[PDB]
């Protein structure tokens, strides 16, 4: 069912 | 294990190049072209059976541009070194003179992901229907890439593979001819 | 000019279907992986000191955590159903030929090439038969060799001193197959 995902990544400790 | 599916992305300053896709068991399910901002299918026939929206890779290079300006700085700086490919030249079956075939360029274990790669005829380049892959990811952290050459095999004519990468004291000709 | 990278790679790893799944999220600046979440793990982890902040950071934002640890269902097992049909399914017939390496002349040591190729998926058996029985030594195999098309290609050969009316045969079991494959040489 189409939609294919992906994760997002996360802002690095500045 | 069976399977193993791989969404890898990566920015590369100074050259600000970014990339964004998929990986099942080793091949390609598809990229976005940053650029054109549009997903790319590696088989025509995937796109039938699912949709990616292109604009959320965009984003995701983003967080990694920025992600990567923090960690640069957080490594005292410290450059990436680099690491020559190693470069291997096949036929896509058993060549067989008048029988079309194809010459694969594996260009493989190589960092960073900026490699320029020409298909020579006779030492002339060749542009007549090439293709090739994106960086495929490797678990060393390396890169892999293909190129393709389709050809008529004959006894008239040598190939070569020529591949120029950072990490290479000069161009690297790989050689192909028919038997 | 000097050259930094950064990678990010989320890897979806899954066993006896979607029963087991783990999934990872990995962290490399240039070659070094600094950070990772593993689901086994349920957090994530300095794997050099250059991501121990990120480590301590991201542990402390704890609806990254959720979301993270959620993600073996709605981005890995969700994943894998969409892609099923087309990538766990895929099935491609090998092509198979066998041919002497060389035009060396009979009762002259010589290779015989079993050409195995276009194959889809990459597990695959290619054995050897010298008058219906099986020969195991001799044997010189590129391995399995990934063309980047989403097909395969193995070349096993057999160290042969071929004798008038021997008669070789290359035999392939693939799973887009019900019978193994077979082609035979007549010295």
């Amino acid at each position: 069912g189409s939609d294919w995902r992906f994760l997002r990544g996360y802002h690095q400790y500045a | 294990e069976e399977h193993v599916i791989i969404q890898a992305e990566f920015y590369l300053n100074p050259d600000q190049s970014g990339e964004f896709m998929f990986d099942f068991d080793g091949d390609e399910i598809f990229h976005v072209d940053m650029a054109k901002k549009e997903t790319v299918w590696r088989l025509e026939e995937f796109g039938r059976f699912a949709s990616f929206e292109a604009q959320g890779a965009l984003a995701n290079i983003a967080v990694d541009k920025a992600n990567l300006e923090i960690m640069t700085k957080r490594s005292n700086y410290t450059p990436i070194t680099n690491v020559p490919p190693e470069v291997t030249v096949l036929t896509n079956s058993p060549v067989e003179l008048r029988e079309p075939n194809v010459l694969i360029c594996f260009i493989d274990k190589f960092t960073p992901p900026v490699v320029n790669v020409t298909w020579l005829r006779n030492g002339k380049p060749v542009t007549t229907g090439v293709s090739e892959t994106v960086f495929l990811p490797r678990e060393d952290h390396l890169f892999r890439k293909f190129h393709y050459l389709p050809f008529l095999p004959s006894t008239e004519d040598v190939y070569d593979c020529r591949v120029e990468h950072w990490g290479l004291d000069e161009p690297l000709l790989k050689h192909w001819e028919f038997d | 000019r000097p050259r930094f990278l950064w990678q990010l790679k989320f890897e979806c790893h899954f066993f006896n279907g979607t029963e087991r799944v783990r999934l990872l999220e990995r962290c490399i600046y240039n070659q070094e992986e600094s950070v990772r979440f593993d689901s086994d793990v349920g957090e994530y982890r300095a794997v050099t000191e250059l991501g121990r902040p990120d480590a301590e950071y991201w542990n402390s934002q704890k609806d990254l955590l959720e979301q993270r640890r959620a993600a073996v269902d709605t981005y890995c097992r969700h994943n894998y159903g969409v892609g099923e049909s087309f990538t766990v399914q895929r099935r491609v017939e090998p092509k198979v030929t066998v041919y002497p390496s060389k035009t060396q002349p009979l009762q002259h040591h010589n290779l015989l090439v079993c050409s195995v190729s276009g194959f889809y998926p990459g597990s695959i058996e290619v054995r050897w038969f010298r008058n219906g029985q099986e020969e195991k030594a001799g044997v010189v195999s590129t391995g399995l060799i990934q063309n980047g098309d989403w097909t395969f290609q193995t070349l096993v050969m057999l160290e042969t001193v071929p004798r008038s009316g021997e008669v070789y045969t290359c035999q392939v079991e693939h799973p887009s197959v019900t019978s193994p494959l077979t082609v035979e040489w007549r010295a």
